[PDB]
């Protein structure tokens, strides 16, 4: 490199064989990404098929006990296991693979392999962008799935009592995680979650509205009723009228884009910043640092037996969730609550 | 080398796939996890 | 054979057909 | 010939030279939307407490009654009215019009007409500008969702008191009560909808990053990269084929969009069709078709029920259910 | 170059796969038909989620002797 | 249940509803067979 | 058929290739009508194969057998099924008819003439011949008018129709003297669709139903003759679009309207959709639960006129906002329900206390209890009850299924109307393919947007 | 109170009639394109 | 009665018209808009 001799070494040979264009690009990140990602996805497919959640949660959570696609999950370890890494060789499994599946070790397997697979995938984006000589804005846009995954699947259970409170990899298990955050953390009320929701909704809006605008401002290049064949990707001319689009959205909405680079950076910026602020909120909830209560309104409702709002209704709904969910969701607490102390409404 | 049609291959594969999901939706009502 | 394409296809295809067989088998396991 | 009074008014209305296009759908969209905006602002500021439940207890809902921006909400019409049309002129006075939930039903009717004519006005401006006309179709998905939550769910449930309250914590209340009653989380249409917003965000990040990653060098390091684009230029401002090559060797060489019009069609159609499916999910659950019910599906050889994740979801649902309408039930079944 | 239009249209492809794909499928068939999945991954059979000693869902409630606690809460 | 004459024809009654879905799938089969021209 | 090169339409828009091919278009339509008749017959035979007589029809997942039974086939007093043979007859007749229609569609699609104007000028049309298009429209209005008069004849002279308002609990009735008053008939049409009025969903007697059918059959026949003998006026020419896609978009808007109104009919109406066949309506189930618990708490020695609820507003009886006596609880929202087991108990002041006390009937109370246990709340696994219930009742109401699916179809067809109205307008305008790139209208306008 | 209903009926009828006759006033001819 | 209402809820009135002045003003407004639309014709 740089008018220097640079005698060919084993590193440069392996780099030449790895950074080549083929069916699937391996690179150096493929030394990490392909095994970690393959093991994480295969472990989830194995756990949703054969691995039970009977000894960690007292639930049936695989296709072998009769569960469908939505209810099977790779479930978190027992809360008594805390934040143990659940090695197959460690103090708990002690080398026995079968007892390692039953102990909740497959969740730790899938979580660690998935996290390092996410690292490998971002590094893969980095090396492909460097090889093609393109900017790594795809990696920067992928930084938000990694922030969300780390904050929810590692930072949050690390802040809580153990991996048991991490989300279990499944459909209904994720729904359970969401409902638990509603009942216990009041995660809707948190402004960081609100910024995340606004980011996702605005990004879906941006996706739909950008696609529709581009395809309803297309130039002709036609002689045929199908427009997809009016595009030939080796051309130095735009396909759609940015001027027509700007005029249309200016007179419909009041404001409209006039810079494509700013438009596409905005399409990057809205969901990424939304997921980053949502991840910051989940990190706040990891410590039970919550946006649960409005003290002034709550004092006002306490001192006025006639003042209810949808906020106080949500607080009562949350308490109902907690008391009716705790006994079967947190079995380590042995909550043998009698049915007379469970809070309910009338009749029903 | 291009003897069997790709469309015939794909149609057979799609039949096998729809048969698999149909067996899956059939056995949601019998056997394990059927609630009877 | 044994190309990178063959490895990448097979690492998913072989366990896919194996687990599909398992799910079809235990799909007829009755209570 | 352009002399007549209807000619002057008509060419003013269809004029593309106005700062905001009005048009024939605009002659309805503008007055309905200003009506809904005026009533919504005045009600959010100082609406007296509204009896949502029909049981002689009101929910305050307005800032002047001690609510902050997160809590404040235009509270739906009373349960006693049901789907009955309740205009101001039908009520005895403005005060009891307010107490029975008049501002909500007014704002929701005007918002329906406003979004429908906003869609028509979108089509109209595209027609007047020589455009293709399907931005109205793409906008029909948030309109579908708005109708589903403000009118279609009240028609299915029998009262505007089940509509979404016009507020933040009121919206959260609507979501929690709705999941309690219908299990939206386990409804496939809501699964498609969630996949729609997650995909809309995913492909929004993907499209933005691939275009920003391929912008052709035109400016210096000390200037905004946006300054490399001038409005009205005809050159392609990014390397589409290079972004294709990057995307192909990143995911799949052959399963990558080699057509920019194909990419933008997927961008337009994916969240739009998914929001169509989730709006129809809300409509299906208006007529009580509900989500997937897997409560006590899995049983052992003895017939003893094994709890599952869907059963923990159900326990959370019972918690949500036994708190919505804490005093409005006289009967055990929630058939209302 | 084998662009998937030649492989998926090749009788050579379909003669070395008409045995391997059904072979793996029937291998998966017998893997859970003969209970090897139950042996390997430790998922319980329908008659063995509960013993006489305990009539409730298991609780590991331990960390360092959790191996023998799963050994005693499982089905022997 | 079908009338006493048509009782053994109940199995071929039982498959007849799905035929229009088979028709749209057949349109796609034909388009695949003509190479999606 | 054609390809992308010869037409400009891709395979996923292939039917557009046959917009201007009259014979192939006719073949596609006839084959499609064969599919609709085929589904009607095949599903009718499937239902009568899976029908069970000791259960009511709303418990077996039936959507066509209730439709046949409302015409007065195989059912007698009480809505009880007496013969599945008329249903069998309808199913097999439709299946044979679909064979004939399918042959016609396949023939005209495959080897029929490509365009009909060069050989059969009577059926030959182009989308701009407004005279010919109104002739076709007129023929179809006479056809639909004969369908409506066929129903009128069925109600008048061919066994009548099932009347759920007949005394005793519903029975097939010969309709005599249907209402012909235009005020009564079109008051339904110009009625508000809100609560208590419900537009034309609140039609509540077969007298109004059959009279409106007499009315609509005569208008359809008259308008058909008018359309055969006229051409659209210049205002109609200046306002409408005259492409086949435009006619399609008009039809799409109209049938989306029909789908939405069909959803509301199935959900609310109980005289064209009797509850004996379709299950109770939404209001019917809640009012039924209130009514049952009212009579049980009369049998357990308690006064229901008194005994206010936990909010002090009344456990069993209360006042509607308009002043009458209604059932207490959340079912007050359904206070405008009207059914065959509440009207004999309703006085001028709403529910009458002495009539509720003494003039009860056993058939009304068992109908109410059965409607209470079979409310239109279920999951899409067909798991009856609210989302918090157990997998123990395999039941979802046909009213739920019909209203659900037809709202979905009505909405998607409104969206299709949007798509086609836009594409027809832009195709008549000339920029259905995009902007000219040299004569772009936006560059010719003033600055500042 | 009836007065407000009369005035609102006038408003809605006026705007709906404006919409109706605005679209009746040769709207498909207000395209910018050729023909 | 403790107050006065238009008590027009329900009863299915044509276009919600409870006094004929509403129908006459609907007729008048549509009629005068049709009148201006008709006198301003033979244009474009
Ligand atoms: C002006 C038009 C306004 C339309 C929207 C306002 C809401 C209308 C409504 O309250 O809807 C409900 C009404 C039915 O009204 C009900 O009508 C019922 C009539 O049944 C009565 O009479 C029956 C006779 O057997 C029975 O006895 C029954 O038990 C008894 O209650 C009752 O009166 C109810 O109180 C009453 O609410 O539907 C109808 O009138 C049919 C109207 C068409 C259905 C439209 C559905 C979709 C609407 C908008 C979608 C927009 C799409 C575009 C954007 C996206
Ligand atoms: C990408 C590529 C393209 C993609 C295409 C995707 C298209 C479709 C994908 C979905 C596949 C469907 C799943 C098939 C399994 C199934 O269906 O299985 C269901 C049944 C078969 O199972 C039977 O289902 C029955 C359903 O109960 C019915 O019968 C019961 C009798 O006890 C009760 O009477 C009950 O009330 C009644 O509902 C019973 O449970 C039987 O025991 C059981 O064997 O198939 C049936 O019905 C047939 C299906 C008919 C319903 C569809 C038309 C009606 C549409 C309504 C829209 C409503 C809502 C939309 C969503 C929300
Ligand atoms: C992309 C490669 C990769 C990566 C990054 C990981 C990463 C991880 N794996 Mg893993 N794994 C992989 C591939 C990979 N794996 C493959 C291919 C297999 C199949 C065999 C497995 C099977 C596997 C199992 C069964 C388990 C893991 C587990 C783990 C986690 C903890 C492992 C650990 O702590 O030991 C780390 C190991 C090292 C750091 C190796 C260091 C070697 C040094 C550099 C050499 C020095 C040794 C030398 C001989 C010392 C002698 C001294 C003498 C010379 C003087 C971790 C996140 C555990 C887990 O999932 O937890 C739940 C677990 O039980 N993996
Ligand atoms: C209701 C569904 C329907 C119907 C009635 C039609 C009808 C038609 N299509 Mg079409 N199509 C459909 C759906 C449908 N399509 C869908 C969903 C797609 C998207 C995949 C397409 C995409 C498409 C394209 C791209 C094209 C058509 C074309 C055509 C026309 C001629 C076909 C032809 O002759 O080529 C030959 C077809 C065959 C030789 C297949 C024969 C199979 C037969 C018809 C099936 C019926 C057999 C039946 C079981 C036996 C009953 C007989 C008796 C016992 C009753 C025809 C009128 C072509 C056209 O526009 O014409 C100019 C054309 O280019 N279609
Ligand atoms: C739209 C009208 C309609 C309605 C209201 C019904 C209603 C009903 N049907 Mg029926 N059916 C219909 C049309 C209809 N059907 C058609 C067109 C067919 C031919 C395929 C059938 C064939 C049929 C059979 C064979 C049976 C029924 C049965 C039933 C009953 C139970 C339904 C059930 O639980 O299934 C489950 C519900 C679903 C499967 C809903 C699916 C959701 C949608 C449709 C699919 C998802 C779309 C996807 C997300 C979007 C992709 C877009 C694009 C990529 C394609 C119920 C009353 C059963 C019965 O009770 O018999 C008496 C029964 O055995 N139906
Ligand atoms: C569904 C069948 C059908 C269809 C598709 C058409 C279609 C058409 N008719 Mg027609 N007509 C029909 C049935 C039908 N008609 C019947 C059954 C009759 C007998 C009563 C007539 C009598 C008739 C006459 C006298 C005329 C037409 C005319 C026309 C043409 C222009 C109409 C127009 O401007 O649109 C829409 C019309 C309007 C927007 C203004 C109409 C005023 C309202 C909408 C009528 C309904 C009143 C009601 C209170 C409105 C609210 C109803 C709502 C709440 C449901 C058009 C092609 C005209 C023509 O061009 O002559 C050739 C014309 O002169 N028709
Ligand atoms: C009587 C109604 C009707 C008729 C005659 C037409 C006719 C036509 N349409 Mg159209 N359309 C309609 C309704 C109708 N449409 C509706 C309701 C929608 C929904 C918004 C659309 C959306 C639409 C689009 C986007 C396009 C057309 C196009 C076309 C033209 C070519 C169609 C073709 O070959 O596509 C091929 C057929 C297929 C690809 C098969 C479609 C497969 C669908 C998606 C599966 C749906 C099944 C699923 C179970 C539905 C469940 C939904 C829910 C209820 C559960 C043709 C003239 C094209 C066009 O404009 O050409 C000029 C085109 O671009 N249509
Ligand atoms: C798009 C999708 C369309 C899908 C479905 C369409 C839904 C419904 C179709 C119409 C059903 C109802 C028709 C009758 C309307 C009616 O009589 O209103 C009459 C009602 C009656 O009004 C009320 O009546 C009550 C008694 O029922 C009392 O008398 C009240 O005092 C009175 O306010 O007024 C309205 O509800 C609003 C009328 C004005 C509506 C303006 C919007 C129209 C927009 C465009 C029209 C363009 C042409
Ligand atoms: C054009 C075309 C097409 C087609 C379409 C269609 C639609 C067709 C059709 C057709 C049809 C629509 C047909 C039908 C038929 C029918 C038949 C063939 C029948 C029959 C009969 C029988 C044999 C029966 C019997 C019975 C009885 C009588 C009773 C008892 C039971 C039983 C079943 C035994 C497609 C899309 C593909 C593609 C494109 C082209
Ligand atoms: C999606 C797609 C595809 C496809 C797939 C598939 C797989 C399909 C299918 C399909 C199918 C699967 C079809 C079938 C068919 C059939 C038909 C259509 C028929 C018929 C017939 C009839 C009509 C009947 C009749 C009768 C009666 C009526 C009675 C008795 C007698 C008899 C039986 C005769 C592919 C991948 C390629 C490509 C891409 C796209
Ligand atoms: C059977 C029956 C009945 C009867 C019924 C009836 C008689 C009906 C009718 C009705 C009618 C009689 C209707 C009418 C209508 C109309 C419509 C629905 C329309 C439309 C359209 C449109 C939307 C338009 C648009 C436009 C304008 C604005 C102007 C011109 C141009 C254009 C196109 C732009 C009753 C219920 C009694 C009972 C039950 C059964
Ligand atoms: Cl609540
Ligand atoms: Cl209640
Ligand atoms: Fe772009
Ligand atoms: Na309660």
């Amino acid at each position: 490199i740089g008018t220097y001799q640079e005698k060919r070494t084993w590193f440069d040979d392996a780099d030449d064989w790895l950074r080549q264009d083929r069916f699937v690009f391996v690179g150096w990140s493929g030394l990490l990404l392909l095994p970690c990602a393959y093991f994480a996805v295969g472990g989830w497919l194995t756990g949703c098929t054969f691995v039970t959640s009977w000894y960690t949660h007292g639930l049936a959570s695989s296709y072998i006990e009769g569960c469908n696609f939505l209810t099977a999950a790779v479930s978190t370890p027992a809360n008594s296991l805390g934040h143990s890494l659940l090695f197959v060789w460690g103090p708990e499994a002690q080398g026995d693979l079968t007892r390692w599946f039953q102990l909740g070790g497959l969740w730790a397997f899938v979580a660690l392999h998935g996290a390092f697979g996410l690292i490998g995938f971002m590094l893969r984006q980095f090396e492909i962008a460097r090889s093609v000589n393109l900017r790594p804005y795809n990696a920067i846009a992928f930084s938000a799935p990694i922030a969300v995954f780390v904050s929810v699947f590692l930072i949050y259970p690390l802040g809580q009592s153990g991996w048991f409170f991490a989300p279990s990899f499944g459909v209904a298990s994720i729904f359970r995680f969401i409902l638990f955050f509603q009942g216990f953390h009041n995660w809707t009320l948190n402004p960081f979650h609100m910024m995340g929701v606004a980011g996702v909704l605005g990004a879906a809006l941006l996706c739909a509205i950008h696609g529709a605008t581009v395809e309803n401002t297309l130039f002709e290049d036609g002689d045929g009723a199908n427009t997809f064949r009016a595009f030939n990707p080796t051309q130095a001319e735009e396909t759609y009228s940015m001027v027509t689009a700007n005029r249309f959205w200016s007179q419909i909405f009041g404001v409209a884009f006039s810079n494509k680079r700013w438009l596409h950076f905005f399409m990057l910026f809205v969901p990424v910043t939304g997921l980053w602020m949502s991840a910051l909120g989940v990190v706040g909830l990891a410590l039970n640092l919550r946006a649960y209560d409005f003290v002034s309104q709550e004092i006002r409702a306490a001192e006025d037996p006639e003042f209810e709002t949808f906020y106080t209704k949500n607080i009562l709904l949350n308490e109902g969730i907690r008391a009716w969910m705790a006994a079967q969701d947190q079995p380590h607490e042995k909550l043998t609550l009698p049915e007379e102390v469970l809070p309910r409404g009338n009749a029903l | 080398i291009g003897r069997i049609p790709l469309w015939l291959v794909g149609t057979v594969v799609g039949l096998l796939a729809i048969g698999l999901l149909a067996i899956f939706f059939y056995g949601s009502y019998v056997g394990l996890g059927s609630s009877l | 054979i044994f190309t990178v394409r063959w490895l990448a296809i097979h690492a998913i295809a072989v366990p896919t057909i194996f687990f599909l067989g398992a799910i079809t088998a235990m799909q007829f396991i009755q209570r | 010939e352009n002399t007549s009074l209807w000619a002057r008014f008509c060419e003013w209305i269809t004029s593309t030279e106005n700062r905001l296009y009005i048009g024939w759908f605009g002659v309805i969209m503008i007055p309905t939307l200003l009506t809904a905006i005026s009533v919504y602002i005045i009600a959010f500021i100082a609406a007296p407490p509204v009896d949502i439940d029909g049981i002689r207890e009101p929910v305050s809902g307005s800032l002047l009654y001690g609510n902050n921006i997160i809590t404040g909400a235009v509270v739906p019409t009373s349960n006693a009215i049901g789907l009955h049309f309740y205009p101001i002129w039908e009520a005895a006075s403005l005060d009891e019009w307010l107490y029975n939930g008049g501002p909500y039903q007014l704002v929701v009717c005007h918002f329906f007409l406003g979004v429908c004519c906003y869609m028509g006005r979108e089509w109209e401006l595209s027609y007047r500008l020589g455009m293709r006309p399907w931005i109205a179709v793409a906008y029909s998905a948030p309109v579908a969702a708005a109708t589903a939550v403000f009118i279609i769910y009240p028609i299915g449930q029998g009262s505007f008191s089940d509509g979404m309250p016009l507020g933040i914590s009121g919206t959260f209340n609507f979501m929690i009560v709705f999941q309690a009653e219908h299990n939206i989380l386990m409804h496939p249409f809501h699964m498609f909808g969630v996949a729609g917003v997650f995909g809309g965000s995913l492909f929004s990040a993907m499209h933005g990053s691939l275009v920003t990653s391929s912008l052709i060098r035109e400016t210096t390091e000390n200037e905004s990269a946006n300054a490399g684009y001038k409005f009205g230029q005809e050159e392609e401002t990014y390397n589409i084929v290079a972004a294709h090559g990057y995307f192909g060797r990143l995911i799949f060489q052959y399963a990558s969009f080699n057509n920019s019009r194909s990419l933008h069609f997927f961008l337009a159609v994916w969240p739009v069709v998914c929001i169509w499916l989730t709006a129809l999910g809300i409509s299906t659950m208006a007529f009580n078709l509900n989500g997937f019910n897997f409560n006590q599906s899995v049983v052992d050889s003895n017939g003893r029920v094994l709890n599952t994740w869907a059963d923990i979801i159900n326990r959370a649902n019972l918690g949500m259910e036994v708190m919505h309408e804490r005093n409005a039930h006289n009967f055990p079944l929630d058939l209302a | 170059e084998r662009p998937f239009s030649d492989i998926l249209t090749s009788i050579r492809y379909w003669v070395i796969h008409s045995i391997t794909v059904p072979s793996l499928f029937i291998a998966g068939w017998l893997f859970v038909s003969t209970g090897l999945a139950y042996d390997v991954f430790g998922s319980p059979r329908p008659n063995e989620y509960f013993t006489e000693d305990r009539q409730d869902a298991p609780l590991i409630t331990d960390r360092f002797n959790a191996l023998e606690q799963v050994k005693k809460l499982s089905a022997q | 249940k079908l009338p006493e004459a048509y009782a053994p024809f109940s199995p071929i009654v039982d498959v007849l509803p799905i035929i229009p879905v088979l028709f749209i799938l057949l349109a796609f089969v034909w388009q695949a067979s003509v190479s999606f021209r | 058929g054609r390809d992308q090169e010869t037409t400009g339409f891709a395979w996923w828009a292939g039917n557009a290739r046959l917009i201007n091919l009259s014979g192939k278009l006719l073949g596609a339509h006839v084959a499609h009508a064969g599919l609709i008749v085929f589904w009607a017959g095949a599903m009718n035979l499937f239902e009568v194969s899976h029908f069970v007589p000791e259960k009511p029809m709303y418990e077996q997942g039936l959507i066509l057998l209730p439709h046949i039974a409302t015409l007065g086939y195989g059912v007698g007093p009480g809505g009880e099924v007496l013969d599945t043979f008329p249903y069998f007859v309808s199913g097999v007749l439709h299946l044979i008819s679909s064979a004939v229609l399918g042959f016609g569609g396949v023939y005209h699609s495959l080897i029929g003439p490509e365009t009909l104007e060069e050989s059969y000028p009577f059926f030959g049309y182009v989308w701009k011949d407004k005279n010919k298009m109104t002739n076709i429209l007129g023929y179809h209005l006479i056809i639909l008018g004969c369908g409506a008069w066929l129903l009128v004849l069925k109600a008048l002279y061919f066994g009548g129709v099932y009347d759920t308002w007949a005394p005793g609990g519903g029975d097939v009735r010969i309709i005599s003297n249907p209402t012909t008053n235009a005020a009564i008939i079109f008051g339904y049409i110009v009625k508000s669709p809100f609560g208590g009025d419900g537009w034309i969903v609140s039609v509540d007697n077969l007298e109004d139903i059959i009279g409106g059918h007499i009315w609509i059959g005569t208008l359809c026949i008259l308008g058909g003759i008018w359309h055969i003998y006229t051409t659209p006026w210049p205002w109609a020419r200046r306002a409408f679009v005259w492409s086949g896609e435009a006619y399609l978009s008009y039809s799409l808007a109209a049938v989306s309207l029909m789908g939405f109104t069909a959803c509301c009919f199935a959900w609310f109406n109980n005289t064209a959709y009797p509850s004996e066949f379709y299950g109770p309506t939404g209001p019917e189930a809640s009012q039924a639960q209130a009514f049952t618990f009212l009579v049980r708490d009369q049998r357990l020695g308690a006064n229901v006129a008194s005994a206010q609820g936990p909010t002090g507003l009344g456990k069993y009886l209360m006042r509607s906002p308009t002043g009458e006596i209604i059932f207490g609880g959340e079912t007050m929202r359904f206070w405008d329900f009207r059914g065959p087991w509440v009207e004999p108990l309703r006085g001028p002041s709403g529910l009458d206390l002495v009539k509720l006390k003494n003039d009860i009937q056993p058939w009304q109370e068992r109908r109410a209890a059965e409607y209470m246990t079979h409310a239109p709340l279920g999951s899409l696994n067909s798991v009856g009850g609210v989302a918090t219930e157990i997998n123990a009742v395999n039941f979802v109401s046909p009213r739920s299924w019909l209203a659900t699916s037809h709202f979905c179809l009505g909405f998607f067809f409104f969206v299709g109307h949007l798509w086609h109205a836009g594409r027809a307008r832009a195709a008549a305008a000339g920029f259905e393919k995009g902007i000219d790139r040299v004569d772009e209208p936006v560059l010719s306008m003033r600055p500042l947007d | 109170m009836l007065t407000l209903k009369i005035f609102v009926y006038t408003v809605v009828t006026f705007f709906v009639g404006l919409f109706i006759f605005g679209f009746l006033s040769n709207d498909p001819s207000r395209n910018p394109g050729k023909g | 009665l403790v107050d006065d209402r238009m008590n027009g809820d329900g009863t299915g009135l044509p276009f919600g018209v409870n006094d004929g002045i509403l129908g006459w003003v609907i007729a008048g407004t549509l009629g005068t808009i049709w009148a201006i639309y008709f006198v301003s014709q033979k244009d474009l």
